[PDB]
This record gives C-alpha cells, sequence and structure tokens, in this order.
RNA sequence: AGGACCGAACCGACUAAUGUUGAAAAAUUAGCGGAUGACUUGUGGCUGGGGGUGAAAGGCCAAUCAAACCGGGAGAUAGCU
RNA sequence: GCUCGCCGGAAGACCAAGGGUUCCUGUCCAACGUUAAUCGGGGCAGGGUGAGUCGACCCCUAAGGCGAGGCCGAAAGGCGUAGUCGAUGGGAAACAGGUUAAUAUUCCUGUACUUGGUGUUACUGCGAAGGGGGGACGGAGAAGGCUAUGUUGGCCGGGCGACGGUUGUCCCGGUUUAAGCGUGUAGGCUGGUUUUCCAGGCAAAUCCGGAAAAUCAAGGCUGAGGCGUGAUGACGAGGCACUACGGUGCUGAAGCAACAAAUGCCCUGCUUCCAGGAAAAGCCUCUAAGCAUCAGGUAACAUCAAAUCGUACCCCAAACCGACACAGGUGGUCAGGUAGAGAAUACCAAGGCGCUUGAGAGAACUCGGGUGAAGGAACUAGGCAAAAUGGUGCCGUAACUUCGGGAGAAGGCACGCUGAUAUGUAGGUGAGGUCCCUCGCGGAUGGAGCUGAAAUCAGUCGAAGAUACCAGCUGGCUGCAACUGUUUAUUAAAAACACAGCACUGUGCAAACACGAAAGUGGACGUAUACGGUGUGACGCCUGCCCGGUGCCGGAAGGUUAAUU
C-alpha cells in the first residue's frame, strides 16, 4: 500500500531546509535550539 | 594566459591502472589526477607547460570517494578529479 | 433558438440548449484577451471565502469596453461572439480610424450595424449617450453609477433599465430588481436591451453541466452534524430551528443591507 | 451525439474462502463496479489545530482525530487503585 | 554442460523519482543470507562514470513564493507596488558503426550540425525599458497518405537427415544500414503585388490596423513519406586459426521485390461541438531619445571558444516507500510470431527466470482443486458457496414507456475439414505497356504479378466442430432512490450525500456574504437572466386549512426605558 513517506529532495529542502529555517524568526529559533543542543546536523540539508 | 603558479598546482599525480595503461597504448591519452577545481583549459596549459607535449583535448570527470570503515568507525575518502589528456599522435610522453 | 435534446441517455433527457448560430465560430480577437486563472473561491489567506467554487473549464478574459468613450467616431459591428465570462454575448466593433473593441451585444444588433457614442449619437440600440441626452421613457443598459466609471448596471443577458424621470442633474432609473434608484444625469447608458434573452431558458440537464461551469456541490445544512452547521444533527430528519446561514444568521426574511452612505440614492427599495 | 453500451489497461472495492503470533498493523484468490468522464494520473503549489478541508461518514489533516504532533506550565489534580 | 519447467503488454528492455558504490575484478566465509555455501546486494583490497550537440546549469515565464519604497498592525508581524524568484510548460545543435572486466549519442572510426567572440572584404541607417507580428495552445470525430513492423517470394550460403519417406511445390539461416545534404511529393493554409491616405497601436514609425484605387491571377507558407546521396563504406550467414577453452584474431556471400500494416507520423491539419480552451522569452519587424562617410546591420571568409556539474549501478525492485533479501505500493517509454476484435487469452521469440531449507512417507484433520449413483434447495437466516449461462451470423422477441427504450428481452437455427463454383471468387493492391504533356516525385488508359474474405453445392471424421483458454444465467411480483456519480483510508456503498429541476429569501455594487484587530482579499475584472443562504430533489398530477405560539417583515401614535444632563 502507499505509505506516508514518499521522498522528494526538492520538497524536503523547501519544507525543512536551512534556508527555509532562516526565512522566519521561528525557524531561526529552531536553529538556535539545535545549536544549543549541539546537534551535528542542524537541518535536512546535510 | 594562466599563471605558472596556478599551473604548478593542478597536476597532482599520474593515474596508474589498466584503463590508463590502455589509454596510453591505444589512444595516446595520459590519465592524471588533477586538482578538484582544475578546469580543462588549466589542465591543458599545465600539461603543455610542465610535460612539454602538445595536447589535443582534455576530458574530465569527478570520482566520488568511497565509504570505508576503520576500527568500527565509518568514514569517507575524498572526491577527486580525473583527467584523460589526449596528445597529438606523435608527442610521446 | 431553444432546443430540447432527445433522450438518448438519462443525462441528455432534460437538456435544453440555447444555440445562437449568428455567433462567430472561430477564435476570439487576440489583442483583447487576458488570462484569468481560477480561485476556487479562495482569498489571499488561502481560505475558502465563497463556497461551491472550483473546477470548470479554462477561460480567457475578453477586455470589454464598458466605458464607451470613443465619441463621435462611428464603429461597425464585425461579428457577434460567445463570451465565457458573462451571460451576454459580445460584439466586436471596428471604428473608422482602425481601432477594434468589444462591447456588450444589445438585442437586435448584428454584423454591419453602425453604432456611436457621445452627446450627438443617434437614439438607436447600441448607441451610448449621457442620460441627460436620452429621452425620459427610454430603455437602456450598461448604465454607469458615476460619470466616467463605466457601465455597472443592467449588463446581464436580457436586462435593461428604464429612465422613468429626470430632475435637473439626476435621473430616476427603474432597475431590473424593481428598485427605483437615483443616478447622476451625467452617467452614460447604452440604448436598447442586453441581447441573448433566451439565456435563462437553458436547462443544464445533469450534474456534470454545472461542474463544467465551475460550480461545486452544495451540501444541505440539515445533512451535517451539529459541529458543522446550526442545522446539523438529530435522529433521522429533524429541524426544530429557524433557518440560518452556516454562521448562524436568519436566512428566510432577515434583511442585510447596511449602507447609510448610499441610502440617499435609493428612491424605493425593490420589495 | 452521449456524466450512451460491452470489455482490457487504469480507477474502485459488492460477495465468499483463506489469513488473524499474517507473505501483509487491512492483504491474497475466485468472482465484482466504473472504464470520454462530476474520469484518471505525474510534478509543483496553497489552506494549520477550535483551525483547515469535507458530493457530509464527525470523514480526513503523515499507521494518531468529538479537537493533530512536539516542547513547555508540569511533580496539573487524583476524597480512587 | 545436457535435459526439463516458468514469464514473455513481462517475471524482457530503457528511463524519471528515490537510493548512493549496491557496478567490475581479486580474495575471505567469523557475523549477515530464515538451511549448507566454495556463492552473494556480506567482509576486505583494488578498479570503474571521459560530452559544444544528452541532462542540469543558462534565457523565459505558470500557480505560488519573497518583496525596496508603500499601506496596515501593542511588539512579533500582515498585505502588497516596482521588482525578483519559481517547472510540472516555451527557448540552438549528432548520427551510424566499433570498443572496456566494468563508460559511452561522452572514448575510437566515419559522416554532420548549432551558437557566439573576434579578424578582414563587400554593399551599408543602426538604435528600445517602447509598437506590432509570432510563439500560442480545447474536446470529440472522420478519412486518406505513409512509416515502424510483419509475412511470402526472389536471392545467397548451408543440408540430403539416428526410424518408413525426403534432389523436392524439401529443410535451416541470412537478406541490415543512421543523422546530415539535395529533391518540395500525398496533402493543409492563404488570393499576390504596387500605390495614395488616415480622430487607432500612451510618442513616433516605411511596421500593424483601417479606407480608397489600379493591376495581375499563380504567387507565398507549411508538409509526412518516397527517391538520390551519405554508402567502393560499415554490418553481415558462415567459414578458418589460435585458446590463457572464458573468447578473441582473420575472412566474408546475398543484401532484392510484392503484399499486409499500426494506438506512431502527415496532423499544432481537416470536420464539428460548447463547457469556448496559459504566460513570457528566444524569433521577425517598426521606429524614439540617440550615433550619424563613427559606431552598428547584412553576407562571405579566416580563426577562436562552447565553461562547470551529472553520467557507475538498481529502478514495478533483494538496491525506492513498507522495521525484513516482506505475495503490498511506485509515474513515463519500447510492443515480435500463431491464433484472436484485441494491449483479452493460450502457446512461443528476443530476453529473463525455477521464487535461499531439503529428503522421505502417502494417517486423521486443515487448505486449494477434480469427479460422482438416485434425488435436486429437501440445505440455510438467505441457494452463502458451488453448479450453470457464455462466441459470431441470422430468425425472432412481451407488459409497459418519458417513444430513447424495455432488448442480448425471451426462444431458436447454423458453425470442423476437403473439393467444386473459382487450377483463388467478390474485393484490395497494382508492374511492364501505350498515349499525352501547364515536361514531373506528372496524368490518362493498361492490367502482369501479389493478396484475398464470405457464401452455396457436394463430400467426409468424431460422442462432441463458438471443441482448449476465453466467454451474459433467465423470467415474474413488489419496497426505496429518477438517473451517471459520492461516502464511513482500516467491520456500514445504502434507502445515506450529491444531482439537474423547483421554491423561499437576502443582495443596487465600495453588493449581500466570507477570511482578516487592520490594510486588504475572495464574491467578480461578475452587476439582479447576477451572486449568497436555506429547504425540496428528474419527470407526471398536485401541493388543502391555521398568523394563537416562536421567528422574520412593516409601523410610529401611546406606555416603559441607558449613557447623558
Ligand atoms: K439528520
Ligand atoms: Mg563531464
Ligand atoms: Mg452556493
Ligand atoms: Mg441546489
Ligand atoms: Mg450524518
Ligand atoms: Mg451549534
Ligand atoms: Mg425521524
Ligand atoms: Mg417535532
Ligand atoms: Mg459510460
Ligand atoms: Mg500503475
Ligand atoms: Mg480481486
Ligand atoms: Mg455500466
Ligand atoms: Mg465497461
Ligand atoms: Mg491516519
Ligand atoms: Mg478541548
Ligand atoms: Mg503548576
Ligand atoms: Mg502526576
Ligand atoms: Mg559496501
Ligand atoms: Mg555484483
Ligand atoms: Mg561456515
Ligand atoms: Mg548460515
Ligand atoms: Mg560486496
Ligand atoms: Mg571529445
Ligand atoms: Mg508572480
Ligand atoms: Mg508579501
Ligand atoms: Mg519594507
Ligand atoms: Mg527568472
Ligand atoms: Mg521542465
Ligand atoms: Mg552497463
Ligand atoms: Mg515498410
Ligand atoms: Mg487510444
Ligand atoms: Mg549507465
Ligand atoms: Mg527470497
Ligand atoms: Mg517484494
Ligand atoms: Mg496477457
Ligand atoms: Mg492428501
Ligand atoms: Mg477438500
Ligand atoms: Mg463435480
Ligand atoms: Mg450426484
Ligand atoms: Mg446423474
Ligand atoms: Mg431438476
Ligand atoms: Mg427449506
Ligand atoms: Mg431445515
Ligand atoms: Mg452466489
Ligand atoms: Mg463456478
Ligand atoms: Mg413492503
Ligand atoms: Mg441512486
Ligand atoms: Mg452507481
Ligand atoms: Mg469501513
Ligand atoms: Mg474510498
Ligand atoms: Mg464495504
Ligand atoms: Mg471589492
Ligand atoms: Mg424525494
Ligand atoms: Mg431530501
Amino acid at each position: 500500500m502507499k505509505r506516508t513517506f514518499q521522498p522528494s529532495v526538492l520538497k524536503r529542502n523547501r519544507s525543512h531546509g536551512f534556508r527555509a529555517r532562516m526565512a522566519t524568526k521561528n525557524g531561526r529559533q529552531v536553529l538556535a535550539r539545535r545549536r544549543a543542543k549541539g546537534r551535528a546536523r542542524l537541518t535536512v540539508s546535510k | 594566459m594562466i599563471r605558472e603558479e596556478r599551473l604548478l598546482k593542478v597536476l597532482r599525480a599520474p593515474h596508474v591502472s589498466e584503463k590508463a595503461s590502455t589509454a596510453m597504448e591505444k589512444s595516446n591519452t595520459i590519465v592524471l589526477k588533477v586538482a578538484k577545481d582544475a578546469t580543462k583549459a588549466e589542465i591543458k596549459a599545465a600539461v603543455q607547460k610542465l610535460f612539454e607535449v602538445e595536447v589535443e583535448v582534455v576530458n574530465t570527470l569527478v570520482v566520488k570517494g568511497k565509504v570505508k570503515r576503520h576500527g568500527q568507525r565509518i568514514g569517507r575518502r575524498s572526491d577527486w578529479k580525473k583527467a584523460y589528456v589526449t596528445l597529438k599522435e606523435g608527442q610521446n610522453l | 433558438a431553444v432546443v430540447k435534446c432527445k433522450p438518448t441517455s438519462p443525462g441528455r433527457r432534460h437538456v435544453v440548449k440555447v444555440v445562437n448560430p449568428e455567433l462567430h465560430k472561430g477564435k476570439p480577437f487576440a489583442p483583447l484577451l487576458e488570462k484569468n486563472s481560477k480561485s476556487g473561491g479562495r482569498n489571499n489567506n488561502g481560505r475558502i471565502t465563497t463556497r461551491h467554487i472550483g473546477g470548470g473549464h479554462k477561460q480567457a478574459y475578453r477586455i470589454v469596453d464598458f466605458k464607451r468613450n470613443k465619441d463621435g467616431i462611428p464603429a461597425v459591428v464585425e461579428r457577434l461572439e460567445y463570451d465565457p465570462n458573462r451571460s451576454a454575448n459580445i460584439a466586436l466593433v471596428l471604428y473608422k480610424d482602425g481601432e477594434r473593441r468589444y462591447i456588450l451585444a444589445p438585442k437586435g444588433l448584428k454584423a454591419g450595424d453602425q453604432i456611436q457614442s457621445g452627446v450627438d449619437a443617434a437614439i438607436k440600440p447600441g448607441n451610448t449617450l449621457p442620460m441627460r441626452n436620452i429621452p425620459v421613457g427610454s430603455t437602456v443598459h450598461n448604465v454607469e453609477m458615476k460619470p466616467g466609471k463605466g457601465g455597472q448596471l443592467a449588463r446581464s443577458a436580457g436586462t435593461y433599465v428604464q429612465i422613468v424621470a429626470r430632475d435637473g442633474a439626476y435621473v430616476t432609473l427603474r432597475l431590473r430588481s424593481g428598485e427605483m434608484r437615483k443616478v447622476e444625469a451625467d452617467c452614460r447608458a447604452t440604448l436598447g436591451e442586453v441581447g441573448n434573452a433566451e439565456h435563462m431558458l437553458r436547462v443544464l440537464g445533469k450534474a456534470g453541466a454545472a461542474r463544467w461551469r465551475g460550480v461545486r456541490p452544495t451540501v444541505r445544512g440539515t445533512a451535517m452534524n451539529p459541529v458543522d452547521h446550526p442545522h446539523g444533527g438529530g435522529e433521522g430528519r429533524n429541524f426544530g430551528k429557524h433557518p440560518v446561514t452556516p454562521w448562524g444568521v436568519q436566512t428566510k426574511g432577515k434583511k442585510t443591507r447596511s449602507n447609510k452612505r448610499t441610502d440617499k440614492f435609493i428612491v424605493r427599495r425593490r420589495s
């Protein structure tokens, strides 16, 4: 059957990518939380 | 006119393999490992300067580095650029 | 002409078509076309603000001269055309200096007819004049509400307005709704009725015909649940409520006009 | 000509058996409906939680829906076990 | 290796998405692989992806996004103008052969093509952020002309058969060739030219639009395919020589015609309908401020450049989405033979596979199937399930009906093979030939050869000829819903929803109404034959009485009545 995850890299990057995060202040707060946690991977970009 | 300092840096190693031996023995092509950001014009000028042979044409490709393991640790070898440089039939490097 | 389709299928049994074979069978006149993409009844918040809109056929917009401003220059009707944007047909006219325009096609107009606008135009269908140069008693259409703004009144197929009175700088119009309304006598109108009066005789015949027109189905309030609509809920069929809109406002009789700015122009409500 | 007819692809999902620590957190097999249309499908986009969307089943909104998910108020409160 | 079996509109082949070394070679078998494993998509090491023409990048825009100023909003922010992004769409150019263990339209061979930068020569008004043209667009249907492709014959090479026959109307194989260039064909569209003139194209214009003239009638555009060339080439049935027995090296004959033929092409055509069918650039052209024997245009030639990134491999799957090497899901392209209406189906080709536990035994019982005496729904909630019907042509077909239907109603008859008619018919296709020329890819007559159903009359085999696969059960009475549709993803598909149609009611446009502190936006670039809400639900005949209650509409005298004062 069709499951919920159907990958598209374009849609992934547009929805959750680094620049999408930087586009809004709440996105930048996501990035700030993740840096304060010390994530090795800030976004789905890499 | 590319600079000689730029030219001295873009040819890293000669590539040694059966495909490279056969390119040399069948097509008068030498296979080289070049700098990652080396362009075809740069590679051509660098070979025409430092190896002193006439170059007909340069073909290029990017080899992606393999994923390897090492003591239960994943890692990745670097990408690196390969150049097939064709000589003019009688140059004989 | 009005024509009933033969019942060679249930969806065709009730179809009544209005066919005008006078209408140009070719493509429109391209310099006077714009794209108009669909909304689905959604506004710039992306929310549905008018229900029951979506789908239907692609349509190009025909730029139509509602201002009728080229005074003193006669134009000849080249052809009548179908306009998907409106019930009225439109007429491509060619002015003597070479300009082509689209106008609302009035009843009785055909290719070869001459039309004119201005204070000097002759009083005949398709001619446009300020309503102070139009005799009291005239049937007009495409009537302005403000001078120079362009026609806003009586544009739909078969409609018209009657100039019933003129008092100095204002005329009293009888509009198709039954309303008596004041309009500045400097407003322009086109003589005659809007053509294509048989428009209202068509019978769609099936659901898909309304779908082609970009109308989406209406779900009755009483068919929903209480969370969805004031009419919702109840075992079987039950109403026990004064009928209201989806947002709780009485929908059988309760008046909703509220404009103290324009009250002074209404001589008599439509009743 | 047709929301026309029969019938594959394609879309669906009426009946039975199987399966129910499954081959599968909804399928398989034999039959079944639509199949030029209110059809179907790819890519991208928009609508955001008392909000959306709904040919309306309280349906659906990432295997979650009479108020999603994550984090926080938070060690809510628990005359109950 | 030899047999066997399975798929073959796929279980073959190529892509996109997605994945990312899984690709190839050597080695290893701990763990992983539902068993063993010498094997692997496993471990380890090494190798492998070559582009002016393919794709990205790039020019261009759609929805939509962001948005200098701006408008709005306690703050955060919202909306939006100029702009700027954004493909799923528009925009230049390459083909065939060969080759690697693993890449190839990228390497090699052979033959092409496009865009720009210069550098000369020659005629030379160039110039846009502006004007026009073009790009540029729907559905359905019909028919012709073709090709891909196939079949036969001819040709060429080979064979003379493990068992009766097989030198023949016998058997097997092959019979392939591109882009480009020339030719402008079937066919589609349009009258062509040259002048004077003008309230239109934000200015202007020699362009476009419009008008008025004379003149000439075949000019212009598009266009499959075919032919010629590309091609003395390549490839090529086979044969010969090595083998490091995995394959390479060398050599190479025929390379034609007729018929059949697409869902592909001509065709973005034609015909027709209503629901009336993107944008912008590339491109052509027109001129403005401006440059004006300068720049700049055109054409020729010469010479430069065409970067960067992707390219391995899987891709209906053991490599993607499903925790699995999981009977699930996943968009596009290719389309052979016999039979068949067919992309159904059966058997096959090219190709690819036997599904990663086996071996025995032949109990109950479970699952999936085959057959069944007599009876034939007695079963059961219920004919659930099963059994049954099933094709084509023709004969024939009831109530009722909205005149379309009901209808494939029902019911029935024929059906294989062989021969004759007719050494192969009706029909299609159509060579040589002769004639004519607005002289060619011409047209008329000509009909050789090829292909070719149906029928009728005889005969003939079987129990059975729509023989397999495939493939309607039928009728009668009645409730409900007019109908096609929609629905509870995952126990409900229905009488529920929708529906065309009907009615009430609101709404005069800065509409009502809806999203929104607002600005705004939808409604709608619509304007009462319109739009919103509500109920009813095709059609036919109809739709009675009640305004006391509640609501809504109207009313303005009197009572009651807020802030205020
Ligand atoms: K109800
Ligand atoms: Mg490359
Ligand atoms: Mg509505
Ligand atoms: Mg309705
Ligand atoms: Mg309900
Ligand atoms: Mg309520
Ligand atoms: Mg009830
Ligand atoms: Mg009651
Ligand atoms: Mg149908
Ligand atoms: Mg599919
Ligand atoms: Mg099934
Ligand atoms: Mg049906
Ligand atoms: Mg069908
Ligand atoms: Mg769910
Ligand atoms: Mg709650
Ligand atoms: Mg607390
Ligand atoms: Mg607690
Ligand atoms: Mg690996
Ligand atoms: Mg392998
Ligand atoms: Mg072992
Ligand atoms: Mg093992
Ligand atoms: Mg491996
Ligand atoms: Mg090259
Ligand atoms: Mg935009
Ligand atoms: Mg904005
Ligand atoms: Mg700003
Ligand atoms: Mg852009
Ligand atoms: Mg694209
Ligand atoms: Mg390969
Ligand atoms: Mg052919
Ligand atoms: Mg088709
Ligand atoms: Mg490949
Ligand atoms: Mg397996
Ligand atoms: Mg699988
Ligand atoms: Mg099949
Ligand atoms: Mg047994
Ligand atoms: Mg059994
Ligand atoms: Mg049996
Ligand atoms: Mg029996
Ligand atoms: Mg019996
Ligand atoms: Mg019986
Ligand atoms: Mg009984
Ligand atoms: Mg009993
Ligand atoms: Mg049954
Ligand atoms: Mg059966
Ligand atoms: Mg009953
Ligand atoms: Mg129904
Ligand atoms: Mg149905
Ligand atoms: Mg269900
Ligand atoms: Mg469903
Ligand atoms: Mg069900
Ligand atoms: Mg508005
Ligand atoms: Mg009813
Ligand atoms: Mg009802």
